[PDB]
């Protein structure tokens, strides 16, 4: 019920460190274009965190050595709803059919664009200040 | 100060930056660059005759 | 003054995590502010229209301790966080 | 043996964060009248914290995606008394 | 006098989280003082006319590390608890 990349090598492995696009589906673009070597389909349960089952018939020397591998795209279909996730382990279980951690990438999924701006009433701790606000908390800072 | 004025105007704080009068007879000014709201000008207070 | 390679270690400081404001009951400054990064960290409270209860509960802490959004891939690839800045 | 709404995007999630209104049944006023999409009947059980099934048989792309419900009003019948809870996770089966 | 900021962070942390009462048995104060929200914290000991034991144990120490209860939905999402204030 679901079409999934494998994203290899990302720089999204602090749980923490994000990256931010004016709106979704640019950042769906942007995913969507940059791939080195492994996109399928399959299906995954829930409950963070979870777990999803892979394999590889195509090997010589591959097996696990699906290797760099550590972020990962699923749209559910038909839904056509997307949600990124970390790839914490590679557990392998045969000469081929490795299996994956998971865990939600809740900051890309779904803070994307322009929304925690819309947020009032919060009580903030540390952010970066408009050059505005910047002249106000100054004498402050 | 080798500072960039757009926007470190964040950084005149005393532990960044440090200003001191002296005429090397002792008497000295301590200055505090967090409180110069935008311009270190030095004006006086002279009395003479 | 200070060191040039510590003025750096604090303009990377503020550059990278922000400035501290103790304002309860705020709304969020801009979230573009800066060039290279944002940092935003944020205690309750709120929720984000139409998510999952459990993924809420991850947002609203994972906040809590604080995110940095950058902009660009390659400046997560870079030594460009010394020169964040408004506009 | 009871009737349940299901609130949505709802501002009470601080454990601690709370509405207050002058009288109970002002309150309960208050909360029979604002819903988005969903209201049922059921039964369930309790030892906090617990659990209450719930399904869904018209979808398309729903299943679970009831998403943004994150607190709920009870009302036991018969009995007539009410108590709302946080809903702390959606587990899917 | 500190900046229009920094005073407005004191306004809010008051207007959030109250004044601090060393007051051993006392009656608590009234519940609707304040206009947008109302602090209020307290260790035992008392009980609630007809509450399940349970449930009990939970508002007392609930109440224990406090709970704010605001007197307007509007109010718990937009930034005015800068201007709480009694009557």
């Amino acid at each position: 019920l679901s079409k999934i990349k494998l994203f290899y090598n990302t720089p999204f492995n602090n749980m923490q460190n994000t990256l931010h696009f004016n709106s979704n589906e640019e950042r769906d673009a942007y995913f969507n274009s940059k791939f080195d070597v492994h996109e399928f389909t399959s299906t995954f349960n829930y409950r963070g965190v979870l777990r999803v089952t892979i394999d590889l018939v195509s090997d010589r020397s591959c097996f696990e050595q699906l290797m760099g591998v550590n972020y990962c795209q699923v749209q559910y279909i038909q839904s056509n709803r997307v949600e990124y996730l970390f790839v914490t382990d590679i557990q392998q279980l045969n000469d081929k059919v490795c299996e994956l951690s998971l865990v939600p990438d809740v900051v890309m999924t779904y803070t994307q664009g322009n929304v925690l701006n819309t947020l009032n009433n919060v009580n903030v701790i540390r952010q970066h200040y408009t050059q505005t606000e910047y002249e106000q908390n100054l004498e402050q800072i | 100060l080798g500072l960039n004025p757009i926007n470190d105007k964040h950084l005149l704080r005393p532990n960044i930056v440090t200003a001191e009068l002296t005429d090397y007879a002792g008497n000295r000014l301590p200055i505090d660059l967090s409180l110069i709201e935008t311009n270190l000008e030095f004006d006086s207070f002279v009395t003479m005759g | 003054r200070i060191s040039q390679d510590e003025l750096n270690n604090v303009k990377k400081y503020y550059n990278m995590f922000g400035y501290e404001c103790n304002d309860y009951s705020t709304k969020l400054s801009d979230i573009t502010s800066m060039s290279i990064c944002n940092w935003v960290q944020f205690k309750g409270i709120w929720t984000l229209p139409n998510v999952d209860t459990g993924h809420m509960n991850m947002l609203r802490a994972l906040f809590e301790a604080g995110v940095r959004l950058w902009h660009k891939e390659s400046d997560m690839i870079n030594n460009t966080v010394v020169n964040n800045v408004i506009i």
